[PDB]
């Protein structure tokens, strides 16, 4: 899988429910893009080991992963699910709005094209821009 | 057609009523499970987007309870009467069994797919006696199915995606063999949160041996064994809407009331799945606001749990159950009544066993002595500090008459409009 999306992104889910001897091939593949080339992008996803994220354990124990492994991930994202009313009815109503409609609710501008947004990131890798010294 | 239709001019409200009543007269009892059954037979409305999303219109439920409740005569009736009914236990199929498989092909070379259990069931029903019995991994592989309806399938050289549209019947044992009253749901049923999720309806069925209870399960079993069928010699080895009266199947107090024929029960379901009804915008806010009430009922359940979470999930299931509920009696609109049969359903089946005037006042009053500072405070920044945080400016009549029930409490003085505690 992971050289089958050479120059791409391997989006894998369930990650903390993955056995280690998997994990240890996947640091080379972090840190080298290497395999063969693994030069990929890797978006993965996690879920706590009890079902709820708890604050008062640590990072790494709420996780089970090693700290090696969330370093080489260069963006950590947490999401919980925290109880708020007015949050709540306003996700409600949105989910409502997709369900009838068909459709997503009327924001301000509307959202471009999939074949679109593809070109347009095709064109912006060709780029290499260059850090100046300042 | 023509009977069909007095059926339904005639019994109005009637027929959601008639239906669940004359489903099984074998089993006595459980009118909820006969209901959620008629409405799995009615069935949801597919909804196809612009984009192309799918959003899934089946029902998954899932039966608990103690042995000898008669759980495996409900699905072997289902599976007689349904069209399209599979029934796969536990560890008869393995998830190569219930998922399509690729063969490679000899005489050819080329690789073929090889439909399973619950590709052949497309718009059917598939039903897994024994579910607690089965392991994990294929509860993993129906997750997927149960979720979106479709199996997504590609090994070196192929690629596909099969259909995979089916309501599920699960009946399962409790993890101690017989449901225990003092421990708690979760314990006893020993599922994971996604799989109750994915699930729209959890009942749990108690062998409560009461006395009348008992002594009318011991005589509808009486009857049933000792009716025998009719035009046949006694000791031998071996359309109208409404069924004609018996003796031992019906009895002389059930004089009063008929059932429903088996062929004609069965046109008027498939009269009702053509139906596509349409929600109206007035059940819309109904079953938003109660939908709001019971995700907030958190703070409210009291003493009583909750057997299964509530999630984004729980909305799209009792829009579901209206849907099937208006397939029920041949109409086109959704009425009110329509979403309050989907709601009483949906409390039963997921729990189981002025003054704030004052309290404003005395809130107000904290924060006004303690944004002060001292033990004296001037009346018109009094008022305004009271009536400016405060979303309704208090009359001042009962403001009053609050003053002088404190000040009968000897803790607030007002004098000449300067107020000391």
């Amino acid at each position: 899988a992971l050289v089958l999306a050479d120059q791409g992104v391997c989006c894998i889910d369930e990650f903390d429910k993955m056995a280690e001897a998997d994990r240890t091939a996947i640091h080379e593949v972090m840190e080298q893009q290497t395999i063969l080339n693994a030069r990929c992008s890797i978006l993965a996803a996690a879920n706590p080991a009890y079902g709820r994220y708890n604050p008062r354990r640590s990072l790494e124990q709420n996780i089970q992963l090693p700290a090696a492994l969330l370093s080489r991930f260069d963006l950590l994202w947490l999401i919980q699910d925290r109880p708020d009313r007015d949050n709540d009815l306003r996700l409600a109503q949105h989910i409502t709005y997709v369900h009838q409609h068909s459709r997503q609710p009327p924001s301000q501008f509307e959202p471009l094209d999939m074949k679109l947004m593809r070109r347009y990131i095709a064109m912006c890798r060709e780029k290499q821009p260059m850090v100046p010294e300042s | 057609i023509a009977k069909i239709k007095k059926f339904s001019k005639t019994r109005s409200k009637d027929i959601f009523d008639q239906l669940a009543k004359s489903l099984a007269p074998s089993i006595h009892g459980h009118d909820y499970v006969k209901k959620a059954i008629l409405c799995l037979l009615l069935g949801g409305v597919e909804r196809d987007l612009e984009n192309g999303s799918h959003i899934r219109g089946d029902i998954n439920i899932l039966l608990i309870g103690d042995p000898s409740v008669a759980k495996s005569q409900l699905l072997r009736y289902v599976l007689c009467t349904a069209p399209r009914a599979i029934p796969t236990t536990g560890r008869g199929s393995s998830g190569v069994g219930l998922t399509a498989a690729v063969t490679t092909d000899q005489e050819t070379g080329e690789r073929r797919l090889e439909a399973g259990a619950m590709v052949l069931a497309d718009r059917g029903v598939v039903c897994i006696d024994e579910f607690d019995k089965m392991s994990d991994m294929d509860r993993t592989a129906i997750h997927e199915v149960m979720e979106q309806g479709r199996v997504t399938i590609a090994k070196a050289g192929i690629h596909a995606r099969l259909n995979a549209r089916c309501s599920v019947l699960a009946a399962a044992n409790p993890v101690y063999g017989r449901y225990d009253q003092y421990k708690t749901p979760m314990e006893n049923i020993g599922l994971q949160d996604s799989l109750l999720s994915r699930f729209d309806l959890l009942f749990i069925m108690l062998d409560q041996m009461d006395p009348e209870q008992d002594r009318e399960i011991s005589d509808h079993v009486l009857r049933m064994h000792r009716y025998r069928a009719p035009g046949e010699q006694d000791g031998d080895a071996m359309t109208q809407i409404y069924e004609k009266h018996d003796n031992l199947l019906h009895g002389t107090k059930k004089k009063k009331e008929k059932m429903v024929s088996a062929a004609f029960m069965k046109k008027y379901i498939h009269v009702a799945k053509i139906i596509k009804p349409v929600l109206t915008q007035e059940s819309a806010t109904y079953i938003a606001e109660e939908y709001s009430r019971l995700r907030s009922q958190d703070s409210m359940s009291s003493d009583t749990a909750r057997t299964s979470p509530v999630t984004a999930r729980t909305l799209e299931t009792l829009i579901r159950l209206a849907t099937a509920h208006a397939k029920a009696r041949m109409s086109k609109t959704v009425d009110l009544q329509d979403a309050e049969e989907a709601v009483e359903l949906v409390q039963y089946a997921y729990f189981k066993k002025s003054e704030s005037r004052l309290k404003a006042f005395k809130v107000a009053l904290l924060d006004v002595f303690r944004e002060a500072h001292a033990q004296s405070i001037g009346m018109n920044r009094l008022t305004e500090s009271i009536n400016r945080d405060s979303e309704e400016p208090f009359s001042s009549v009962e403001i009053q008459a609050a003053l002088s029930k404190m000040q009968d409490d000897n803790q607030v003085m007002v004098s000449e409009g300067i107020i000391f505690l």
